[PDB]
């Protein structure tokens, strides 16, 4: 949450590993985040047979 | 028992101006969106619930009433205290993740009002509060096909918004015309504005 | 087969049966034993197990006789004490030891002796089967229960040391594995406790026992004394043909026991107490009431309501050959101590009217909803009511969203002057608010001195810690983990100066508990409410063995189609809408289900009925209740519309008529 | 002439468009007040009942409760108060030369309902009692049309009040009742023992006509003003209760803040709604369709009006009998929710 805040503020690359393994927090705070700097990417890497990620997260990317 | 045999609810229930208050807010061109905003807006009694994956009812309902609408959320803290400052200036409150009911609000949900005198207070948490009599409230959910309450489920009016086969030849003519011709769309959607309000006047 | 030794002669339990004069108002005591041979027999048995200082396990069907066997012995001994723990699904063996932890004190010689010196405990562990297995299939209270018993101790969590248990002796109760809801058990615990099958008893033995207990209510009433073995006979090949008729294949709550008949009883009592003069018709009417309302309560089906009443049919008209018997449906025993000074038969209409007139003080009084009032809800406010008056009287009403539960509830509190308390159990709710609202409840009850009507939803359900919570609050009187320690010593302080304020003196913790739990059992009743009985957490609030023993099931269910008929008349009635011509159509007898069509009114109630049938059969709903949401949400919103369009088209015609006028 | 008994039948019937609530009797001339659900005010005549004197439209909501009282002065007129739902306590004009009613002043001071209204005149000045659901019962003077005490006596909000010199009392939904001096303003003993919210609740006046609740015991009990007082309430009993002695601005006794139930009434089949006293005989009404007579002397029930109306029995009285400036005459009459009055002549 803190490296997220700062990337926005002041920008630069950030990458989340295995997203399916924190799903209360996935579903809670990274789908507040995305629904509300120029040179700011987040890449999210997940396993295509773990848990169902939510919808509107991935509609939403 | 008789009824009208080229019957259509638009024709019926959503009027002119109402029409046209929607289309300047924003709503879509769709027979079916019309349907439903105006099946959404005449339910004075039981709460209308939004199922709209697109997140654009909830700007097209802060369209509608203005700057006086107030987006809330059952995951952010003070949700509570909120709503209850809410209730008591009496703004139209629309509520987001509405697959995450929060139970404190069932009393409002049901309209189980306690009415004392020409003042009508509801028992919300654990005090009471009073009713401005402005107060509309909205119940938006953006996650298609989730888990719902079944106390919730019955006592709203769910509201479903998917696209259909004109949503889709409609935007992709638009968006063709924009791209091609901007003069030849703007005369158009002038002349259409302009034609509508013609017959209005 | 009914040897025995009596003070080194070989005699028989024929001479040794003790004749037993049951008086009208002892029936209404729970410990209370008619003995006939396999009950002494059995009670002999379990005494003399229990002083070999040995564990016992009595295997058997619910609602053989575990429980009354074991407090028949017990209560006639000053040796022993009884400890009331009931498992749940989930029990963990910190509740053991808080259920234990009021009885027993902790002396360093460590060393868990019981409070009294001179009488042992007995340990009672009811439902050993309901505790699950891990993931890899083990137990912890039966493994506790083994190590409890074996190695007499058990090692203390906090700080490890080995505790010695002394006189701590060890009573389990089972049903068979074979019944749905049970595990298979463990050899290394069973090993350790001798295994007793109480089984059934036959139906003679029923019928003897239940003429006594017919004896007994009868002596109220002595000029209808020389009946008391006919419906005694009735009322045993009653719960025969419900047991053979209604299987568990059915449906999962079916589940017939003598309790069942004990509680037709105690209602009969109840009834015959409190109510006139009666006459044989008035008797027979009053018991299949009764049976109405303890057997087909939880019936579902509406094929099982009209089977259950051609058998009671067949049951009256053979085993009691009475005439002058009326019409015995279930709406048509309307049995209230609401209009009159006791409990009797009342009319409908003026019952109806009463109804309404005092929904509508309520209305005015606590909260404004505007329901219509029809005669099948006027039959559930009856059950819910002589449910309420009862003592320790719980219910679990079980029916489709919006039907009218909580509303009932509240309704039928206010007038019995229950004071209603709903939890405020929401989304970050632990288990700690919870805890803390049912300490309130239970001070309340007992301190203060007031009726509470506490109602449980299935959605304040969130985790089973809640469901066993009110496993054990309904099981017990109370709930042993509320008060321990400090809270505990606080509680018999403030129930200490409570019991010297109103008068009543005594000095002993154990008397003063009693006193607490029976004040808690006589002035609160626990209502719950279930939407949907389909759902995995339902299905185990219902099959919990502690709320299906002591709540009455009653399955309201979905509205038929009379009930939505009633409540259409009745809240259409009031819109000008017959102001146009009607052609009677021709319609089959099947195809409508109000009354005969003669007018408008009808054909929009039967269109309504009709378009709500076919949605609900076109969603694939199968045999999920069906909510009424929608068709009274329809139905206000065309009486809502009904009457601006026609306001609208009446303004514009006249404007239009008088412009052309002019 | 104060041993009349109420004949089997009504003399005649009157017929009001709404549920009736409230019904008073004219002290002076035989005519009948009564009172409208639907915010009517009727005023009839005790034998030309085919048109009303006088009627209007004053409250926008359901009328509770009123009650009648004629002025008299040392140096004329016959003042009507009608509380109802609307928040709002108006006082009328009964002037006997036009027979019109004219509104005096309609006046405030309850954030919710208001049940109660009591009228009394004592040494040539005119007030105003009043008890509301806002928890607090209010003392007022008619001619400055302002507040003179205001307290809360009771848990939640109270039913009905009646007042007997500088002493009020008041029927609460806590099933307690209060008494209440004005000039101190403090509680001097509290009652409770019922299990259901009062409904009607006043004071016993003492008699020197032998009734044994009419008449005093010790001559403290002389001197303070009242001994007994008789409750009713939704337990379908009568209770009449027992009011301490205080240290007369009285003290309360520690040890004597209790009172204590003299006798109980039972029999009723539902709720007793209002209740009159008239001799030896304690009239009430209950929502059975009944109206009994109750002997203070036996506590038996002598006489059952049974059916008297279709529906629920909302109010009845007698003419007070312990004053003689007032003429205790020799009327009955009981509304229901029958939208039905009826009168008893003889
Ligand atoms: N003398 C008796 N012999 C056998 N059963 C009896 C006798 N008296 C009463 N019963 C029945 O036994 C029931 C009590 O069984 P209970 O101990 O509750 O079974 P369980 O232990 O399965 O809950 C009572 O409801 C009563 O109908
Ligand atoms: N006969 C009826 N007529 C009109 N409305 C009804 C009727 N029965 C139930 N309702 C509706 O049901 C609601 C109360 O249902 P409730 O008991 O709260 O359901 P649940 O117990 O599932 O929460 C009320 O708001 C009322 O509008």
């Amino acid at each position: 949450q803190e490296e997220i805040s700062k990337s926005k503020i002041e920008g630069g690359w950030i990458l989340l590993q295995n997203i399916q393994m924190s799903l209360s927090w996935v579903k809670t705070y990274l789908h507040k985040h995305v629904e509300e700097h120029e040179k700011f990417k987040m890449f999210m890497t997940c396993h295509l047979t773990g848990d169902k990620l939510p919808a509107p997260l991935l509609q939403r990317t | 028992v008789k009824y009208d045999v080229n019957y259509r609810f638009i024709d019926y229930l959503v009027t002119l101006d109402e029409k046209m208050k929607w289309l300047e807010c924003g709503l879509d061109k769709n027979d079916y969106f019309l349907e439903n905003m105006s099946i959404v807006m005449n339910s004075q009694d039981a709460v209308p619930f939004l199922l709209d994956p697109s997140s654009h009812m909830i700007t097209v309902i802060s369209n509608y009433y203005g700057n006086k609408t107030v987006l809330l959320s059952f995951l952010e803290e003070g949700f509570v205290k909120r709503l209850e400052n809410a209730v008591r200036f009496g703004s139209v409150v629309i509520i987001q993740d509405g697959e995450f009911f929060d139970p404190i609000i069932s009393r409002l949900i049901s309209r189980e009002f306690n009415h004392a005198g020409n003042r009508v207070t509801v028992e919300i948490g654990d005090h009471e509060v009073d009713v401005s009599g402005d107060f509309k409230l909205f119940i938006h959910s953006c996650d298609p096909s989730g888990d719902i309450p079944i106390f919730l489920r019955s006592r709203v009016r769910l509201v479903h918004f998917v696209t259909n086969k004109e949503s889709i030849e409609t935007r992709i003519f638009d968006i063709t015309l924009t791209e091609e011709n901007a003069e030849m769309q703007r005369k158009r959607e002038d002349l259409i504005k302009l034609n509508t309000e013609y017959r209005l006047k | 087969d009914y040897s025995t030794i009596v003070i080194l002669s070989f005699s028989s339990f024929c001479s040794e049966i003790p004749s037993v004069s049951l008086e009208a108002h002892e029936v209404m005591r729970p410990d209370i034993v008619i003995p006939t041979i396999d009950t002494i027999k059995h009670e002999k048995i379990f005494y003399d197990l229990l002083n070999s200082k040995r564990g016992i396990i009595l295997c058997g069907p619910p609602g053989s006789g575990k429980t009354m066997i074991m407090n028949n012995a017990l209560r006639n001994s000053s040796l022993y004490d009884v400890v009331g723990i009931n498992f749940s699904k989930d029990t963990t063996t910190e509740h053991i030891l808080s259920a234990l932890h009021r009885h027993t004190n902790y002396v360093t010689t460590l060393t868990l002796l019981p409070k009294s010196d001179i009488k042992n405990l007995v340990l009672f562990c009811d439902e050993i089967n309901l505790p699950k297995l891990d993931k890899y299939g083990s137990q912890n209270v039966v493994l506790f229960l083994r190590q409890l018993m074996e190695k007499q101790g058990f090692w203390k969590t906090p700080e490890n040391k080995w505790v010695t248990i002394e006189r701590i002796h060890i009573v389990g109760a089972c049903n068979p594995p074979t019944d749905p809801g049970r595990i298979p058990m463990s050899e290394r615990f069973t090993r350790h406790a001798a295994i007793l099958y109480l089984g059934y008893p036959s139906g003679k033995s029923l019928s003897q026992i239940y003429e006594i207990y017919y004896k007994a209510i009868f002596k109220l009433v002595p000029e209808f004394r020389s009946y008391t073995e006919p419906f005694a006979r009735a009322s045993v090949h009653l719960y025969n043909e419900c047991k053979a008729r209604y299987s568990t294949g059915l449906q999962s709550h079916y589940l017939f026991s003598p309790r069942e008949l004990t509680r037709l009883v105690r209602g009969v009592y109840t009834a015959i107490n409190t109510g006139p003069r009666q006459t044989l018709r008035s008797l027979i009417r009053l018991w299949a009431y009764e049976a109405w309302r303890i057997f087909a309560d939880r019936l579902v089906g509406v094929k099982e309501k009209n089977s259950f009443e051609q058998l009671l049919y067949e049951t009256v008209d053979k085993y009691l050959p009475n005439q002058d018997l009326g019409n015995i449906s279930s709406t048509s025993l309307l049995f209230s101590g609401l209009l009159s000074l006791d409990f009797k038969e009342v009319n409908k209409t003026d019952l109806v009217n009463f109804i309404e007139e005092r929904f509508k003080t309520f209305c005015d009084e606590e909260l404004e909803v505007p329901m219509v009032i029809h005669e099948s809800m006027v039959d559930h406010i009856l059950r819910i009511d002589r449910a309420l008056k009862q003592v320790q009287g719980h219910m679990m009403l079980i029916g489709a969203s919006r039907t009218g539960k909580t509303i009932l509830t509240r309704f039928v509190a206010w007038l019995n002057g229950l004071k209603i308390v709903q939890p405020k159990i929401h989304r970050h709710s632990n288990l700690s608010d919870f805890d803390m609202i049912l300490k309130k409840a239970i001070s309340d009850c007992s301190l203060k001195e007031s009726r509470t009507c506490l109602i449980i939803d299935e959605s304040n359900i969130l985790e089973t810690a809640f469901l066993e919570r009110m496993n054990t609050l309904l099981a017990n009187a109370d709930i042993p983990d509320l008060f321990q320690g400090e809270e505990y010593d606080k509680l018999l302080n403030n129930l200490r100066n409570k019991t010297r304020s109103l008068g009543l003196l005594l000095d002993t913790e154990q008397e003063l508990y009693d006193w607490f739990v029976g004040e808690i059992a006589k002035n609160l009743h626990v209502v719950f409410t279930i939407c949907d009985p389909t759902n995995n957490k339902s299905s185990a609030m219902i099959s919990s063995p502690a709320l299906f023993n002591r709540c009455i099931i009653n399955w309201m269910g979905d509205w038929d189609t009379k009930t939505m008929s009633q409540v259409a008349n009745n809240m259409v009635d009031v819109v000008p809408m017959e102001f146009t011509d009607f052609i009677v159509p021709e319609v089959n007898k099947e195809l409508v289900f109000t009354e005969p069509i003669q007018t408008i009114r009808d054909a929009v109630v039967n269109i309504l009925i009709h378009f709500d049938r076919n949605f609900y059969q076109k969603m694939k709903v199968g045999v999920n209740p069906r909510s009424p949401g929608y068709f009274i949400d329809g139905l206000r919103a065309l009486v809502k519309l009904v009457t601006a369009k026609y306001q609208d088209l009446q303004e514009n015609q006249r404007f239009v008529n008088v412009g052309l006028e002019k | 002439v104060l041993k009349w008994i109420p004949r089997n039948l009504p003399s005649c019937l009157i017929n009001v468009e709404s549920s009736v609530t409230s019904v008073k009797l004219h002290p002076n001339l035989p005519i009948v007040f009564v009172a409208t659900d639907h915010g009517k005010l009727y005023a009839f005549d005790l034998f030309n009942y085919t048109i009303p004197l006088a009627s209007l439209q004053s409250h926008t909501k359901a009328i509770t409760s009123m009650d009648v009282l004629f002025t008299n002065y040392t140096n004329n007129y016959l003042v009507i108060v009608t509380a109802s739902k609307d928040l709002q306590i108006h006082v009328f004009k009964w002037v006997s030369e036009e027979c019109k009613f004219q509104q005096i002043r309609s006046l405030l001071g309850h954030e919710h309902i208001v049940s109660a209204v009591k009228i009394w005149q004592k040494n040539n000045d005119v007030h105003i009692a009043s008890c509301s659901r806002d928890q607090t019962v209010k003392i007022w003077d008619f001619h400055n049309g302002w507040s003179l005490k205001t307290f809360q006596p009771h848990s939640q909000w109270v039913r009905s009040i009646d007042v007997l010199g500088d002493y009020i009392i008041s029927g609460s939904h806590d099933t307690t009742l209060r008494l209440t001096h004005w000039p101190s303003g403090n509680g001097l003993s509290v009652g409770t023992g019922h299990e259901f919210p009062i409904e009607k609740v006043k004071f016993i006046h003492f008699i020197e006509d032998e009734i044994r609740f009419r008449t005093p015991s010790t001559d403290r009990y002389k001197n303070w003003g009242m001994q007994y007082c008789v409750s009713a309430s939704r337990d379908r009993t009568i209770k009449i209760w027992e009011i301490p002695l205080p240290t007369l601005a009285p003290i309360p006794n520690p040890t004597d803040s209790n009172f204590r139930c003299v006798l109980t009434l039972k029999g009723h089949l539902s709720w007793v709604r209002d209740i009159s006293i008239r001799g030896q005989y304690l009239f009430s009404c209950a929502d059975d369709k009944s109206v009994r007579c109750w002997d203070l002397n036996t506590g038996q029930c002598l006489h059952v009006w049974e059916k008297l109306h279709t529906g629920f029995v909302n109010c009845l009285d007698l003419d007070v009998d312990f004053d003689s400036n007032v003429t205790p005459r020799q009327m009955m009459v009981t509304g229901g929710l029958d939208c039905k009055s009826n009168v008893f002549m003889r």
